[PDB]
């Protein structure tokens, strides 16, 4: 595999959070105008980006034997029952 | 204030509320002719400067700066707020209906 491995798994063993200041951050984002306007341009602009969905290579993964149809209707169209594909992609 | 006349004399308060009204209508050029002024018995003229002007009230580029926050919130550009040239006009209505609406 990687003899390395367990030496580099000691280097971090559990990712932490890089968000410190999360309270003020909240506040400044419900705040102060210049970032309200250039995040939400970022998120409404990103959230519109439609996926085509190509050719598949012959690797087995772990998401084994997904129909192209089902794939394309879950990224395109609907994430879930309960939620739509804009609130889904702006959430992430 | 126009001018200051002093004195360490006692003035008969009635005839100086008097003479003030006189000095006002008489000098300026509006309502009056006459310009020179000859002091006598010693009222004194004191020089004297405007302690706190209107220029330094240069509030111009601050009340810009929150026009221009405003205007951005909601993401209009300046040119629809203006009116430009062509070039500047016939775009600038892509891109406020495509990027905010």
């Amino acid at each position: 595999l990687n003899p390395g491995q367990r030496i580099i798994r000691d280097m971090e063993p559990v990712s932490h959070r890089t968000n410190r200041k999360p309270f003020t951050t909240g506040q400044a984002y419900s705040k102060i105008e210049i970032l309200n306007r250039t995040a939400n341009m970022v998120i409404d602009s990103a959230a519109e980006c439609s996926y085509t969905v190509g050719d598949k290579y012959n690797i087995v993964t772990y998401a084994n034997g997904v129909k192209t149809k089902t794939l394309d209707t879950l990224l395109n169209v609907r994430p879930n029952p309960f939620m739509d594909i804009s609130t889904f992609r702006r959430l992430v | 204030i126009g001018l200051i006349l002093e004195t360490d004399e006692i003035l008969n308060k009635k005839l100086r509320e008097r003479k003030q009204e006189e000095l006002q209508l008489d000098y300026n050029p509006s309502t009056g002719q006459s310009s020179v002024l000859i002091l006598d018995g010693g009222m004194k003229a004191k020089p004297y400067s405007q302690i706190s002007s209107f220029k330094d009230l240069d509030f111009k580029e601050d009340i810009a700066g929150f026009n221009k926050s405003i205007c951005l919130a909601f993401g209009v550009p300046q040119v629809l707020i203006d009116g430009g040239n062509n070039a500047n006009i016939r775009p600038n209505i892509e891109l406020f209906y495509y990027m905010t609406i």
